[PDB]
Order: structure tokens, then sequence, then C-alpha cells
């Protein structure tokens, strides 16, 4: 199911619409989907726009049949999974063990700043121990997904 | 619903010392902002005791009755607010969400802070993109009518006209 909208004015270019988060990435791996679903949940159905004027415009007038959260492009600030975390992650567990939940899907680059705010603040871990082991480390502090889709988050 | 019930009546009868109720029916606020607040702040639905140890007590009433479960907030873990409720600067001087709770127990206001901490509301959504949106400074806005813009930058809303559906 696509994002469906009502053109909020005259001469709409719909290239500003890029559409549900689901719809914009190609996962690298079928094994880690189950993982993946769980790391954004509903934020899979989050739709991307270019700006916040876009976002309003949608909001406002674009007749829309629920409830949506929008992630313009221009504006989304994510607070990222650092690279220093990710090295005291991969020193505890393994390389194999831990990544960061973005490194796992492809998407278009003109996403990227949409993708990290959904993507890039989780962990993915092979398994419970190494999840736990990740997540609740006193350095790193961070959301943590096992392949098979539990979760533990320190906060 | 049946889990706030059950804790009221822990309250009412004396059996569970220490519960205020929840958060949210312990302040008041202009109508004005009814939406607005119930839209952005689920933490009213908090239940407000007075300890750790009387939250872990009614967790453990809840388990035990196969009742459910919910959230709580110790007033003995809301004392470091205690210096931090103080009114700051706001783009176009936007009201806080805050600083227009009734509350006469400073306690509660504790609560109060903790819950909303320093979300905006704004006039409408073009004020909202304004006001959340500085350079030095993402702050939380809700509209009027309930849109929300949160720090990340996301925009939420859409099907307004149900908000008031029987």
């Amino acid at each position: 199911l696509q994002f469906a909208y009502k053109d909020p004015e005259k001469n709409w270019n719909r290239n500003s619409v890029k559409g549900l988060v689901a719809s914009l990435i190609n996962v690298k791996d079928n094994s880690t989907a189950t993982a993946l679903e769980v790391v954004a949940g509903e934020r899979l159905y989050n739709v991307v726009v270019d700006t916040e004027v876009t976002a309003k415009k949608l909001l406002e007038k674009g007749e829309l049949k629920r409830r949506y959260t929008i992630i313009p492009l221009n504006k989304i600030s994510a607070r990222c999974i650092a690279p220093e975390t990710l090295r005291v992650a991969q020193n505890l567990v393994g390389p194999d063990n831990v990544h960061v939940a973005l490194s796992l899907v492809d998407y278009k680059p003109e996403l990227q700043k949409g993708m990290e705010f959904v993507f890039g603040t989780t962990f993915v871990c092979n398994n419970m121990d190494n999840a736990k082991k990740v997540a609740f480390d006193k350095r790193i502090m961070t959301r943590t997904v096992t392949l098979g889709g539990d979760v533990f988050d320190p906060h | 619903g049946k889990v706030l019930d059950a804790i009221i009546q822990e309250k009412k009868s004396g059996r569970i010392p220490g519960i205020y109720g929840r958060l949210g029916d312990l302040g008041a606020i202009d109508e004005k902002y009814d939406i607005a607040i119930s839209s952005c702040c689920h933490a009213l639905d908090y239940i407000v005791v007075d300890s750790i140890d009387t939250a872990q007590e009614c967790v453990n009433f809840l388990k035990k009755h196969n009742i459910g479960i919910a959230t709580f907030i110790g007033l003995d873990k809301m004392t470091v607010w205690a210096k931090k409720m103080s009114k700051i600067q706001t783009p176009e001087n936007t009201p806080r969400l805050f600083d227009l709770v009734k509350v006469k127990n400073e306690e509660i206001r504790q609560a109060f802070y903790f819950a909303l901490r320093d979300t905006l509301v704004a006039n409408n959504l073009d004020q909202a993109t304004r006001v959340a949106y500085q350079r030095d400074r993402r702050w939380r806005v809700v509209t009027l009518q309930g849109q929300i813009i949160e720090q990340s930058g996301t925009m939420s809303g859409g099907l307004e006209h149900h908000h008031h559906h029987h």
C-alpha cells in the first residue's frame, strides 16, 4: 500500500514526496528482515518528504486518511550511533556479532538522513547474550535488537 | 481503565498508602490546551506515588491479580527537578506547556516538569515550524490542534476532524 494524498495546491511537485519508509529500503540479506522490522517498528509507515514545507502542506491540505508522522529530509536530525560506540561494541562481542542497523539496508543516497533516523540509532546483534552485553554496557547504552527480533533497551 | 480503577481502589481503601493518582488528574489547564496536552504527553497517564517502594507494591498487586500493567512516577525521584523549572526564553515567546499547568502541590509540579519538560505549544503548524527548527536548539512543539514537531524534526498530524469523535 502506497501513501495517498490530495495535491495540497496547484503545480504540485510529486517528487517532493518520497513515500513510506518501508517502500524505500532494500534489505541486504533476507535473514535480517525480522530484526530490521523490529528496529523500525511503526517508523516503517512514516512518510519521507523533501522539506518541512512539504510536510506542512501535506498535513494541512493533503486530506490524509490517518494521522501520519512525516520525516522531512532537510530537517530530520538523528542522534546516531557514533563510530567509537560501534568500535567498543565490536570489541565487546566481536565485529561479526554487532552492526548498526543502517548498515544492513540499501536505499537511494538522497534518503540518507531519513534512514539515519530510522536505522542509524539501533544495533542489531546475532543473539540475546550479545545483545544484552552491548545494550547495557555503560559505554554504549544503546537500544539493540537480535536477529530473532528481541529488543533490549537501557531506556 | 481497569488498571487505574484497581489502583484507585487500593488508595481509597487505604490498603496501599502513598498513591496520589494519574498524573493528568493531579493538575489543571485551560481548556484551550486540552487537545495539545492530550496529544503530546502520554506521561499524563502515569500513576504518581510517594516512593519507589510504593510503586513496586502497586506493580506487584497488578500482577498478582492479573489486572495488567501501569507506569509509575515516584515523587522521591522527582526532586532532581526542584531547581530546573524556572521560565526560559522561547522562540516568539511561545508558551511552555509546563508553565500553563495549574497545581498547588509543589512535589506534583516536579512530576509535571518530568512529564512535559520544555515542550512548547504553538498556535498552528506555521508557527510550530518557525519555533521548532531553531539553529541553536530543536524545540519539541505541539500545536493547539495536536500536531507535533519532535526534537528529531518529524512532523505529525492528520485527521484532526476526528479528534472529538464520540
